[PDB]
């Protein structure tokens, strides 16, 4: 998974090499920067259900067919609303692993590795997706250093989708 | 690989779950630790090539055996050979250190050894004795007070020295 | 040349991506651990020649043989006296460069790569190299982290010679 | 490839000199100055999608040649390629800010370029019309006065300015 | 480009051999395959204005946002509603190339080659261009043979899009 | 692989024998039947997004197991796996129709498949069941008797969902 | 083994693609062919006897040596005869073979692999064969395209031998 | 490479336009005239090898040079070279023959072929004359009134002589 | 691989140890007696072709069940296929007598080579039926006493024999 | 080309080392043996014309047919008769190169390479040209080690020709 | 590559002769003087290594702008690569010694290496000089009369010389 | 091992083909030095001790710190002094089965291959060794091609060390 400290670690690894002084600051840099990152988790973990529920309720109302038209894709049932719902948690909650973790690790192997095909198959419009990150990043409260590394991650993710 | 925050995410995820409280906790203790980690490995990985030389000067010392022609160490392929193997067990434990998980090291470098070392007819158990000498070599040069904030590194070297003991009953 | 900062665009780049903030990181613990290696650098080149004089005679004192044997190999006449200061010079001369560039780029490609073909080739005793790092090593002066970044360097080259 | 450190040492190397105190002074500053390119990597990076998009969309706008039957960016294979070539271009010139120096984008981007598409026949003044634009929008995101500690960006932008314009006469 | 006959061709060179009556028997397969595959060719383009035409307004009914939300990737606008004009007459003149060529080559290079990337770069749905064929197929007046070849071309259309 | 008409010929070459009559009817009667053999593997491969999607969606509404978190089709890449596998075993059954034998599906596909599952824990009794849905809506698809001059394709029908359950039995 | 069926399907399958239009009208063309192909094949077996006599006899005749010459590569014992009469045989079925499979494949897997080194090793004449196939073709009493079928791969069997 | 009818596709995309009804009209008599065309495929290629040995026996019978010591096609390894090329030569003017389209003749048979001959020293004009030689015997085959159902395929052979053309003045 | 030579080295290292006396004696002798070693190397080389021609020959008379149509020597590939093995046996044998040693032909060709005929269903019987007739001819060649200087290889021979018996129990 | 001096060579320049012992007494050993391979080299060169006009003789008495047969390819034509003569001289002049050289090398390039392809598309037999050698190899002259040379490569080429 | 024995024969069969009594009285000369020509090569060879180091001294004591920092020859990467291109021309100059021939050496060596200096900036001039000084330190280690039984081996060192010329030529 | 022997067959068995005179020729060559080598190698045997002792005493003439300076690498105690002649023993062994086996095989597999590793890891200096070579060839007493063959593989030990 990609993380500073992995990163670091496969560099020293393909060289044959013990790690040297270049990664062991790499990792400093990790380990000063996990205060803001670890703030972030901690505050978008807490503040979790409102901003799922307030970003998804921002996709229905940028795009009101998704609660109408009729398709198993949509949210226009039940189901389609806790699909929905769901998928928007996972994407919060991939940003939060990203923070932890210091890269983007988690969110490449457990959401981007395979969205395309996925998207494609199911007949889901990246836009919508792109709609509840924009929510996220705009309504999670954050300010100074912490706010960047969420919007790092979130940006992150929006552009995987576009 | 998995790092120690990794793990934590990888176990997370597979429950579909966000952190808890103690688990944020418990990253960030491993994060205020962090430069006595970065001194073990910094010190370690300094004085590695003392470590490796002195364990296996020891070794040979200990065990003629190994030396005497016919022995698995005896010329200089073999012995250089089993130079670069230590070299190769310290340099993944060090890694495993940074990591503070053993991954890296059951993955990349244990997984399979002992298997490598019976089909060559290598004797797994005085590649033990040679992982352990580099182990307390290590654990003294990491855990040396001159030079040094002083603190209390007791559980680093506790970790440590497991990676250590990992390597051994992996070849052992 | 091997810098935290080009190894973080040269992972980007293998993987053909943008910088992420897991290399960001990395660049900002470089730019923090720069404030302990300048102070490092600036040391053992204001303090460079006294360093190089005691080093080369405390090579001469381990080995007096390098002071009295006949060969062009050893610093047994003028011209072998000079190329011994000439080439500690040399290595406290890396030192400074690596402390300088955050890592051992400078090190690797202007001394490390071929000397072991030179050492053998000219009749070069490593050990000689080994005791004047280990004199600089224990002369240079400094204290905390400046002290950690030059013994870092330092014993790099010392390893790179055993 | 050299970052800004790497190449003042090259200097000095191939002089055989130990750096003066005006050379020591004028790495510091760049270290001092570290945050602001930080902060410029991680705005441009962060909007890379919309940079791209946004400069494709106003060149073909502009240039309708282009995407008629027969130009060189119609047909999806040709456009992604054009597509891909403008994110390239965006990613090296990223690369160049975080090193300080433009030697990455010279050496694993612009080198060869112009005579790439000229084999090709695609219109290299295009391409440079399509960097500018990413120019003056990764500027503006990364110059933005809201949500960031104020102070002067303005030698770093020069900076950056200068990289694009460097793409763009290689290509032009 | 992908033909019966560029098949044929490039079998036998890979193995560096003649044509063998095993491809002889494929372009005679493809030479009487075309007669369907012409008259299909011939009545989508006598026809394609009126099919283009109604094809477009079959989108907007399935999917009425597109004729109002704002933005460029929309036929909210006369641009917007021009470049959709084009893009279906672009995948009908394909259909009609793939019925000349015998295969789906024309498809393949000039149009399926890239097409994810494009939809989404420019925030396009592929749900737009499958209602689009679907409407296609619907209604391009063929029987016979000549149905069932301009049917498998526009089929292969939809699993591109799919 | 073998076609049926090269399945006799490697039988007969066996015995060193030229065909007899009944064997050159009997592959004169497949001759005779092909056109509906391509109605079916056009119907089939022009319907295969859908065959696939549906079946997908019908298995996880059935087993939603597989799409919790830890389930064997969590996270994209799983899920994009699993697709890709049904994808593949339609296309190989496709390959199968259109040579009358089963040995491109049984050498190319369903060999070492049941292995490959164990190794990696994915349940292939879960696969099994979505070959079969796929089975269901292949048949209904090719046997549709709206559009194409009517006839009986109910032997074919038959060999069709053989090569079906020889997929499904390979993984099961 | 190479017919046009397994031909179409290896070329789907090299492209990870399923079959295309592309590769159901290659064998359609095979199977419209085999109407010929199957008249050939069955004309063939049912007058095999005489033509593998005949094709021996013209062999002979166009080589008497190899009735008289001494040595067991020749046809002046009866094992000799045996062996001629045998080999004759198996180009014939291998024909037949082909014309069923509607392809080279039989006659490349089971004749023509390996066919130069057979040759030379046991001292076997290449025109005693080419002499055989060319009485064949004179006389198996074909005509329309079942001849043409027939020829076809007889002259691919003379091509392998020249 | 094209084909005759992918020719036409490519010269109407880069126009942007539909075919018209003479471009129909001239395709559809492209599949009107094929038999010929798979005759004279057929034809040619089940004559090869006496084509190609009978055409080098009267090339080294006529140019004597060629085959004494020193002289290119000396030595059973270059006779095997020549013999080769022409065996080459041939197969691609078949495949631009079934092709209705020069492109693959060109492609992969005689761009650069100059330049390879001229390296090697090879007598590109004794080449030509190797080919008009199997050119006039290949039409004699391809046309050979016996055997074949009467026409006129006089438009078919020009067409085929083209071919042959084009290759000896891309060697000459 | 080793020589006669360099298996007396390698022992001899093994125990650390300076050869003997009685060591150099033998290898002295070995020496003396090389110019029979190479007879019969060139003569067996030298009539290669016919000791595996006429051995193939004489297998395939006594044993036609193995080329009758599915036969494990029915079809020239299979054909081509046993002669080639036969070639090898007999190559590596060859190397073998050179060497005076039969590593070569352990590790280069009969290791593994049981296994490898099961796995094809070649009959490893009759192979070695093929290899004794290849032994007696091969025998009768090298030690003919005409046209060489008379002398006593009936060491040698038995030398020989035991190469050949080595290789036919390998396969049996 | 393939010689005990170009071999010895080629071995140290693949392990990009210095000619060591093992080569220099490979050298040793031709050049002791060329003494025999020059003497039977001369003597063939010698009595070159009566060798190859009783070897053409010899394979027009074993193979009568070469003398009479209508075809290109046969000795019944003054043509054919000198194209004979003139290949069976080709083989004696490389066994005589082969034996100045001390290899393989002049028969492998000149004669061997392609040698297979030649006799089949010309429809030369191979069993012509065994004849002629083991006529020379009977009527040489040669004795002692001159024999044993000039035997070795004669049984070369017929090796290289079954 | 050629020995010179192997460029009689090329010669002779460009020509399609026999070779005269001349030609084999001048190879069996060749023979005749092989003692000498191996002596060479030996003695040259167990000398490799200082003679080009003791050039490597010289060179770089006459030539100090070489080992100043910015020389071709500073930094030890350079330095060795410097070694390294010694060896090698010494080593491709013996090869053509044994060979008694110079293609080996234009061949593998010569051919391209002022070019290669060039792009590189190497100074071929320089490369002379150690090329001579490892001629002449060469020449008298071949010539030395102690040790060896004595003869005449001038025609050989004049042979040697121009080789050695020939190298110094290609890169100067 | 690299003997004559083996690099003879080595090149046949690269090659796919049969010895040919080629490498018989090549262990001929072997065949007749072996008799020098064989003299040089009973020689060096027969007086190992005598050499070996003073091949180690001129090491510590020449290099006089090794006596007394204090470190396991060097031969100032007991157990150095005992390593120091046996490797000395080893490198005298290795000479003598260089010349049993005609190459340098041995040498190259039990000795050079890890040796430079060796030396550098365990601060043994290559001058030393390099000494004792020079001692053994000045002082075997070997005459004519008997000493040819012991110094060729001394100097060959010697340049592996520099
Ligand atoms: C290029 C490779 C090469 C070959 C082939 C070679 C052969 C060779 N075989 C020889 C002798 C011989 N060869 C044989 C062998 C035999 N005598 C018999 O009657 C046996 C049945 C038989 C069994 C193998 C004997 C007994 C001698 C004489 C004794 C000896 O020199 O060992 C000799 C010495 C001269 C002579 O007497 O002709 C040579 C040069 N030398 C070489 O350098």
């Amino acid at each position: 998974m990609k993380t500073p400290i992995t990163e670091a670690i496969a560099a020293a690894d393909t060289q044959g090499r013990f790690l040297s002084n270049t990664e062991l600051q790499a990792v400093d840099g990790r380990f000063k920067r996990a205060v803001a990152s670890m703030e972030a988790a901690r505050a978008l973990t807490n503040n979790a259900q409102s901003l799922i529920d307030g970003a998804a309720q921002a996709v229905y109302q940028k795009f009101p067919y998704t609660t109408t038209m009729q398709g198993s894709q949509y949210a226009s049932t039940p189901e389609g609303k806790a699909k929905c719902a769901r998928d928007i948690g996972y994407y919060l909650r991939m940003v939060t692993y990203c923070l932890v973790a210091g890269g983007t690790g988690p969110m490449d192997e457990y959401l981007i590795a395979g969205l395309s095909e996925i998207n494609s198959t199911f007949d889901l419009s990246p836009s919508w997706y792109i709609e509840a990150l924009k929510y996220i990043k705009a309504n999670h409260g954050l300010t100074g250093q912490a706010a960047v590394e969420a919007n790092a991650y979130i940006d992150y993710a929006i552009n995987a989708l576009s | 690989m998995l790092d120690a925050f990794a793990k934590v995410v990888a176990q997370a995820d597979a429950r579909g779950e966000f952190l808890t409280n103690a688990q944020f906790d418990a990253l960030s203790n491993l994060v205020k630790e962090g430069n006595k980690r970065l001194d073990a490995v910094n010190r370690i990985t300094s004085n590695a090539s003392t470590i490796v030389a002195n364990a296996a000067r020891a070794l040979f010392a200990e065990q003629p055996q190994l030396i005497q022609p016919g022995g698995n160490a005896y010329t200089n392929r073999r012995m250089a050979a089993c130079l670069r193997d230590m070299e190769i067990i310290l340099r993944y434990v060090t890694y495993a250190i940074l990591a503070g998980d053993s991954s890296v090291l059951d993955d990349r470098c244990l997984n399979g050894l002992r298997e490598t070392y019976q089909a060559l007819g290598t004797p797994g158990s005085s590649v033990a004795v040679a992982i352990q000498k580099m182990k307390d070599a290590a654990i003294a040069i990491a855990n040396d007070p001159n030079g040094i904030t002083p603190g209390d590194c007791s559980a680093l070297m506790s970790e440590i020295a497991g990676y250590f003991d990992r390597a051994a009953a992996a070849v052992a």
